């Protein structure tokens, strides 16, 4: 579900 | 946040020892060395750097290895580091003891220049080897057993600079972005090496993201606004065609089809890949007509569409020398997508490519575990295809970690 270099972290959630 | 550091870091830590594990498990071969210069080398990461395979390959059959030394662009010189591989990929600890300790020297340097761009050519005419395009729009023809350049062609210093070569090696064209229009520079590369041919500045376009030849008397464009500008050998100031592609995003880079002298194969920062037809977009006609920039996006329907790892902005991409099928597509982090349309040809002759179409069409996904990091250093040029090994890349991060592999379709031809 939608979220509820701290972008950097972000980013890398949405690709896997 | 300082938890933000211990966030990518640590995701990725994992990651990389997730794709360490099916490391044997995905490719034929796969190493990695550290490059090892002399003294006064600058190791920084920030340092402006190119790779590119040399047609010098050996055969080693009494240890079942294949060296193919590669040239390896760090800043003014030009190191050469010999691949070792083994023989089985196309027809290993000491291998590796001898490169990693073995200190590259310099064999071609060009003092005062930094190294964007390379192509080797094997040209027996002017006896050359390779012709390194430097950032300032400069370039250097350097000869066999010659550590200073033969011929040069040297432009005032104040960027980017992209260098491509005819494909009979005759006709040599450079890009001066200039801080003033952008300018496609002409060199005969064949008897007058290092004379300007010609001068066609751009007016309009600061700078010239890409050049690509398309033939021996046909050369493309490409600026920032993504618009495709095709200007030809002939004495003309503006380009006999103009392809403007607006809907899968931003155009940044093109490639030429080795094989069909009409189809391309486009990219854009919508991480879309498109494989269009010459003879469509020179059949509109008539690019004298006023260069209406507000005119919408030309109706020209490619002739096959895929899309990149989550739209990621594909930066670079290159036919195969060897296969018309096989496709290699860089995206914006460093991931060298390979990318093989023979399922595409075989849907077109039973007859949009489906979500399972183009998962199909997908040979693999090489991240290096996340470790080619999004440094200053643009990778665009960082990444060489062998010419004569089949599926056979190399990488440079900015880390220094040079990466030599081939990876495993699983299809066995």
């Amino acid at each position: 579900h939608p979220t509820e270099e701290r972008l950097i972290e972000f980013g890398q959630d949405i690709d896997g | 946040s300082t938890l933000d550091i211990a966030e990518d870091n640590k995701i990725k830590n994992e990651e990389f020892k997730i794709w360490k594990k099916s490391i044997p498990s995905l490719y034929q071969h796969i190493s990695s060395l550290k490059p090892i210069f002399g003294s006064g080398v600058d190791e920084s990461p920030s340092t402006l750097r190119s790779i590119v395979f040399t047609n010098d390959s050996s055969c080693n059959k009494s240890k079942g290895v294949l060296s193919v030394p590669l040239l390896y662009s760090q800043g003014s010189e030009i190191f050469e580091v010999d691949c070792i591989v083994p023989l089985g990929l196309h027809y290993y600890t000491m291998e590796s003891q001898k490169v990693e300790q073995t200190v590259l020297i310099p064999k071609w340097e060009f003092k005062g220049e930094t190294i964007a761009k390379m192509i080797y050519v094997d040209n027996s005419e002017i006896n050359v080897k390779v012709i390194a395009l430097s950032t300032n729009g400069s370039l250097a023809w350097f000869r066999e057993g010659v550590k200073s350049p033969v011929y040069t062609m040297m432009e005032p210093s104040t960027p980017c600079v992209d260098f491509a070569i005819s494909n009979d090696s005759k006709t040599l064209t450079v890009t001066k972005e200039k801080h003033e229009n952008a300018t496609i520079k002409l060199i005969d590369n064949s008897g007058k090496i290092g004379e300007v041919l010609r001068t066609i500045p751009v007016p309009g376009i600061k700078n010239i993201q890409e050049i690509k030849f398309l033939n021996n008397q046909i050369f493309a464009t490409c600026s920032d606004d993504g618009i495709i500008r095709f200007w030809g050998n002939e004495i003309g100031k503006k380009p006999l065609w103009i392809l403007n592609d607006s809907l899968d995003g931003k155009t940044t880079c093109f490639a030429a089809s080795p094989f069909v002298d009409t189809l391309f194969m486009t990219g854009t920062s919508g991480g879309a890949l498109k494989v269009w037809d010459i003879r469509a977009v020179i059949a509109l006609g008539d690019a004298d007509a006023e260069l209406n920039i507000n005119q919408g996006h030309n109706k020209v329907n490619e002739l096959f569409k895929v899309h990149h790892f989550y739209s990621e902005q594909v930066s670079k991409i290159e036919f195969s020398s060897i296969s018309p099928m096989e496709v290699v597509t860089i995206g914006g982090l460093g991931n060298v997508y390979h990318w093989n349309f023979e399922p595409v040809f075989a849907i077109y002759n039973e007859i949009i490519i489906s979500d399972e179409l183009e998962a199909e069409s997908m040979a693999f996904y090489h991240t290096e575990g996340c470790r080619r990091e999004i440094g200053e250093n643009n990778k665009v040029n960082t990444v060489a295809y062998h010419k004569y090994i089949e599926d056979l890349v190399a990488t440079v991060d900015s880390d220094g970690l040079l990466t030599v592999y081939k990876p495993f379709t699983g299809k066995v031809l």
